[PDB]
Formats: structure tokens, sequence, C-alpha cells
């Protein structure tokens, strides 16, 4: 019938969490991150089956 | 000796492939030395620079290859690794 | 069918850097479009109802000759086949003077024919190292 | 990349030659049954 609100210990929790997060966060991203993205710049090959040029 | 212990198994296939009289047609005997001819093959293409290479390259060579998916390869290789370790 | 005089020579292959681990060391047989070693004895001369079984069992032989990859008499591949180059496509042409049943069950079988070439082919490829142990299995 | 070139080249003269081939093959053949009824 109303317009009420959300939980209050939920959202205080979750406004702790969020600030333990944040902090968290930053930390993590003074420290270059702990996870990154990559690519692949080189290739095996076996000297059994050697090459140099076509 | 790896090699020519595998040659030497390879040249007894054949002859009782042979006398035994039971190949009667070439399809018949391409279906019998299939996995032989996979095995020559193998065995022509590890050593080919066998007076290029020294004995540790080898064994680096063919711990590479132990891993191989292809059971014949690894059955291969790990005899060859065998004897040289 | 009258002899041809062409060079056959079975030998090993010159440069194997380019092949892989299981790849064919050999080289190819002389393909019928340009080194035939039969004159083809034209198929129209048997297409009498009498002479129809003699015409089947040549298209049998051609038949059970492509089921490995191997060109027929009447069966052969398709002019853009190069059997150096490994990546080259695989079709066989059937010969337009047989009749017209042989000439369906025949490319129903070439189907199969080409399947297993195209499947040695493959395994072959795939032997190699930088394939990984799950396509070298497969 | 020349010699991948000329393969590509000597590859279409080679598909256009044995094209031409079995036209003039089919040529050659009209011709030998016509013969044939000529010389029977």
């Amino acid at each position: 019938d109303v317009p009420m609100s959300q939980p209050l210990k939920e959202q205080e929790v979750r406004e702790h969490q969020m600030k333990k997060e944040r902090f968290d966060r930053a930390l993590e991203s003074k420290l270059l991150g702990k996870r990154h993205i990559t690519y692949a710049n080189s290739d095996i090959s076996n000297k059994e089956l050697y090459i140099n040029e076509i | 000796i790896e090699i020519s212990e595998e040659l030497q198994n390879y040249t007894a296939f054949v002859n009782n492939l042979v006398s035994s009289g039971t190949v009667v047609s070439l399809k018949s005997l391409y279906r019998e030395i299939y996995e032989n001819i996979i095995r020559l093959r193998i065995y022509c293409r590890f050593t080919e620079h066998l007076e290029e290479l020294s004995g540790d390259t080898f064994l680096i060579e063919l711990n590479i290859f132990k891993s191989h998916g292809d059971l014949t390869i690894r059955k291969i290789a790990t005899n060859l690794f065998n004897s040289m370790i | 069918m009258e002899i041809k005089e062409v060079d056959d020579r079975a030998e090993l292959l010159r440069y194997t850097n380019n092949i892989p681990l299981l790849g064919k060391l050999v080289n190819h047989q002389p393909l019928w479009s340009t080194n035939p070693k039969l004159k083809s004895f034209s198929l129209e001369k048997i297409s009498a109802p009498d002479q129809r079984r003699v015409q089947e069992a040549l298209v049998v032989k051609d038949l059970l000759n492509v089921l490995i990859g191997l060109e027929g008499t009447y069966i052969r591949y398709f002019n853009d086949y190069e059997p150096s180059d490994p990546e080259t496509p695989i079709e066989f042409k059937i010969a337009k003077k047989m009749d017209p049943s042989f000439k369906t069950f025949s490319r129903r079988i070439v189907r199969y024919g080409k399947q297993y070439m195209i499947l040695t082919r493959a395994y072959e490829k795939w032997s190699d190292t930088s394939f990984g142990m799950v396509l070298q299995r497969f | 990349k020349s010699l991948k070139h000329e393969i590509k080249e000597l590859r279409k003269e080679k598909n256009d030659t044995l094209n031409n081939y079995d036209t003039l093959e089919e040529e050659t053949d009209d011709l030998k049954n016509r013969l044939q009824a000529l010389e029977k």
C-alpha cells in the first residue's frame, strides 16, 4: 500500500561491506592489480623437425 | 641399436606376411603394413638430424615427444628415450 | 586397354621441412589427366543392355580404387587437384559416357572416397606437435 | 612472394589447358564417329 524502505540492518551492513570492498579495490589497484590480460608473443618448435626457409 | 631392432622387427613382420600366404591383394597388403609404415615414418623423422645433434638434445626432444597424444609416437619416443637414458 | 609409356619412379621426398610428423614421405603417382598409363576404353561401347554388366564391373573396380583416394580409369580427380600441395581441394569427375545409374551410384560412392582422402590428410596434418595432444589423439 | 606468384599463374594455366583438352577431346570424338560412319 505504501513505498516502504529497504531493510535497515541489511542496508548498513551493505554500506560497511562496500567501504571495505572499495578499500580493498583501491589497495589492489595500487599494487598493479593481481589479475591482468595477455597475448602470446612466441610459439614452440622441435629440433627433430627444424626449419629455416621455404 | 634401437633403430636396428625396429628394422629387424619390420623385416620379420614383412616376411611373416609374405610367407604366410594370407595376403591376396595389394589393398590387403597395404592394410597390413599401415601401422608399420607409420612406425617407419616416425623412426625416419626422429633421426633426420642424427649426425648433427647430441644425445642430451635427443633426450630433450624425446621428452617433448613422450607426451604426444598419438599412442604410437609416444610408444616409440618412450622406447628411444629409455635406451638413451 | 593398351599400355602407354610414362616414367613412374617411386622415391622419397627430397624436402621434408613442411611435412607433418606423420605426413606422407613418398611422392604421388602419375595423374590420369597428365600421365595416363592406359588408353581409356570408352564406356559407350558396352552400353548395350547385354554388355551392361561389363561396364558395371569396370565401374565397380574404379569405385574400389576411388574408395582409397586412388583415381580409377573412368573416375578421376578433377582439374584443380594438385597432389604435391597438401591443402589441395578434392573432388572426382566421372566419365560422362557412363550409364546414368552408374553415374548416380558412383557419385554416391565418390562421396566416401573423398571423405577418406580428406580424413587421411587430416590426421597426417594433425599429427604435429603444434596441435596439442587432444587433436593428436583425435 | 615472387615464387608464390609464379605458382599461381602456372596453376591457372594448367587448369585452363586441362579444360581445353576435354573440350577438344569431345570435338575429336564427334569427328571420329562421323568418320567411322563414312569409312563404313
